[PDB]
């Protein structure tokens, strides 16, 4: 049979390329095929649309995102192929093999051969496609792993009816270039252009936002009798275009990031829709100026600390960025962008005593505040396992940036700016 | 025109299956003999295939970035250039961004 | 002679410069700004030191296809024209409205009737460049408003 081509916009080369490598004849389709495209390039959507356009094809869908490692990857292949073969040919009497016995790729080959032997009595050769979306997204991955999937078809009995025609999708490009010499038929996906992203989001989210409860509540509240779905779509498109033109430099030509801004700002934008803003998007934009001037992607006196805690933090920041050379020069009566350095506990205590406003000394409250600072992730250590503060090999460093310590000093009225 | 592609392919790399990997799309994409007679002669589709093969290298990724992304990239590259080790961090990139915007406004 | 409002404009612009050195500007540069404003007015018929002269002196000391200066000159004019109707609340401006206004602002600098179309076309190209830089936002007339940046 002849494959029918889908009408996916902004991909009208790859949808034609897929008709080249996928066909009803298993003697034509290659044993491997890789589709390459970064996140949000439409690979999964395009491939799923192509398969849904030609139901006569036979496929298995798995996601290494869910399948953490390679052993589940093989086990799911075996189990899903078994289920699919039962579903496609219930009439043929067949037996079962345990999909949980697959421990090595050879065992996968063995189980697949054993299953395919059962279906030897099939009338014609069958073309089967195994689809792994995001092959390089596997959490435990190595270079030698992918080679095991390229040269696997030829270990099967070549006279068998069931032929496995693997399909892979890849995100990165440093991954695919390692396998260039294999000359695997590869189809490519570039990043969508700004106009393409703008058109796609309008095509996608318009119907999603035309039927939300908030707008149809606000229409009732505002008694908009002349509101129509055509104008509803126009309002949604104006919203999307405004977000795109305001935040393309912030998000890039990325579909996922813009979708979430469209979701977040949508209630607040709706709150400003009134009787006067039905026909003038300019006035609505003017009313919504403060919504556009801020991304609002933020999750939201920034750090409530005791005076001892504040002075300890002030001293620690000096320790982590001032050379040990200058301690006696500055504090005894006798750089903004680099990563902080380590410091010892005695240096911190000495600088704290020197800067605390007759001696303050070190009581239990001082060390308690110091430990609170560590617990609050304001001071970092040089250890990650079996935390033991009293071990004489652990050093300290500051995790608080300049913008916060500036305001802390302002609240303390301590002039750090003159020490550098 | 077709022999032009053949010679260029030969002079670039001499693995025949690699050239077959490009010829096959041309044949499969062909819809009918009448259109095939026109398509096979000029053979403009191999250029499209070749550019697709290169669409995800450094140039293809650089062509799609926005103005802000490109400016931050330029600033980070400047920081790396002024660095003996060629390394940079976010703070230095943003400081160079601030300085370049101040200069542009000034 | 310094105008009364020029004093406020001068102290504001001096604070603006002093903020940027957090060489380093001293009060000698304030006296230099007064002196350069005096010199610029000295090359003119009016003793009134308008804020424009102090702005020119500020630019000359602080700064230490189409050509760069000619293009950048139109940007300030167009931005200020749009910010004017922003404060007034009047109707927003299209591209043609900006081009005609800008041509009216420079009637005396045009050289010939042929240069009219040249400057109109250059203004449209400059508008397109500004939109590409996202300093002007296009909304739907083809409405141009100050970009959120
Ligand atoms: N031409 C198009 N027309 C309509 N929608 C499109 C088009 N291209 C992409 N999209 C949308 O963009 C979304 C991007 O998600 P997609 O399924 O492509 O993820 P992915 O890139 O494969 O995933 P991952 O980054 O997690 O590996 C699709 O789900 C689809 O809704």
């Amino acid at each position: 049979m002849n494959v029918t081509t889908p009408e996916v916009a902004f991909r009208e080369y790859q949808t034609n390329c897929l008709a080249s490598y996928i066909s009803a004849d298993p003697d034509i389709t290659p044993s491997n095929l890789i589709l390459q495209g970064y996140s949000g390039t439409g690979k999964t959507y395009t491939l799923k649309k192509y398969f849904n356009a030609n139901p006569n094809l036979h496929a298995v869908w798995l996601e290494p995102v869910e399948l953490v490692s390679w052993k589940p990857l093989l086990q799911a292949i075996a189990r899903t192929v078994q289920y699919k073969l039962k579903t496609l040919y219930p009439n043929i009497p067949t037996t079962d093999y345990d999909p949980l016995q697959v421990e090595e790729p050879f065992l996968l080959v063995k189980t697949l051969h054993n299953i395919f032997v059962q279906y030897e009595s099939l009338q014609e050769k069958t073309c089967l496609f195994l689809i792994l979306d995001g092959f390089d997204s596997l959490q435990d991955l190595d270079a030698a792993l992918f080679n095991k999937y390229i040269k696997l078809n030829e270990l099967l009995p070549k006279d068998s009816k069931i032929n496995i025609k693997f399909i892979y999708t890849m995100l990165e490009t440093s991954f695919l270039q390692r396998y260039s010499t294999h000359c695997i038929p590869t189809v490519m996906f570039p990043r969508y252009n700004v106009d393409e992203v703008s058109t796609i989001l309008v095509m996608s989210r318009c119907g999603e936002l035309m039927e939300d409860s908030c707008l149809r509540k606000r229409i009732i509240e505002e008694q908009i009798t002349d509101c129509t779905d055509d104008q509803f779509q126009n309002v949604a498109a104006n919203f999307i275009h405004l977000i795109v033109q305001a935040f393309h430099s912030y998000t890039g030509n990325d579909i996922f990031a813009l979708n979430d801004l469209i979701d977040f700002k949508w209630p607040k934008y709706v709150s400003r829709i009134t009787k006067e803003n039905i026909f003038e998007p300019l006035a609505l934009y003017k009313s919504a100026i403060k919504l556009f001037l801020s991304t609002d992607d933020n999750l939201s006196q920034t750090y409530d600390l005791s005076i001892i805690s504040k002075y300890l933090l002030i001293a620690s920041y000096i320790c982590s960025y001032l050379e040990p050379r200058y301690d006696a020069s500055i504090f005894s009566r006798k750089p903004r962008y680099l990563q902080p350095s380590l410091f010892a506990i005695e240096r911190l205590l000495a600088i704290f005593q020197a800067i605390f406003p007759s001696l303050m000394k070190a009581n239990i409250e001082v060390f308690q505040n110091l430990s609170e600072l560590h617990t609050l992730k304001l001071i970092a250590t040089t250890m990650n396992k079996n935390i033991d503060y009293l071990s004489p090999k652990v050093r300290w460093k500051v995790n608080v940036p300049w913008e916060i310590i500036k305001e802390i000093s302002e609240s303390v009225h301590f002039n750090i700016s003159d020490y550098f | 025109n077709l022999n032009r592609h053949i010679r260029m392919n030969f002079e670039t790399f001499r693995s025949l299956p690699t050239l077959k990997n490009s010829i096959i799309p041309l044949v499969a994409t062909s819809k009918n003999f009448g259109s095939l007679c026109t398509a096979i002669k000029s053979c403009s589709f191999l250029d499209i295939y070749n550019k697709n093969q290169l669409s995800n290298n450094l140039t293809g990724r650089l062509q799609s970035l926005s103005d802000l992304e490109l400016a931050i990239l330029i600033s980070a590259a400047r920081v790396a250039l002024r660095a003996k080790d060629g390394s940079f961090n976010f703070n230095l990139a943003y400081a160079e961004y601030e300085k370049m915007i101040k200069a542009i406004n000034s | 002679i310094l105008t009364k409002e020029a004093r406020s404009y001068l102290v504001e612009k001096y604070k603006e410069l002093r903020k940027d050195d957090a060489y380093r500007i001293t009060v000698r540069q304030l006296e230099s700004m007064i002196r350069l404003s005096e010199a610029i007015a000295r090359a003119n018929c009016v003793d009134e030191i308008t804020p424009s002269f102090i702005a020119e002196a500020y630019d000359l000391l602080r700064q230490s296809t189409v050509t760069y200066d000619k293009y950048v000159s139109m940007m300030n004019m167009i931005v200020r024209k749009i910010a004017e109707v922003d404060r007034e609340g009047a109707e927003e401006l299209t591209a043609v409205d900006i081009v005609d206004w800008y041509l009216l602002q420079k009637e005396n600098d045009l050289g010939s009737l042929a240069e009219y179309w040249e400057e109109r076309r250059l203004a449209f190209k400059v508008i397109k460049r500004l939109v590409k830089d996202r300093i002007l936002m296009e909304i739907h007339k083809t409405v141009y408003v100050i970009h959120p940046n």
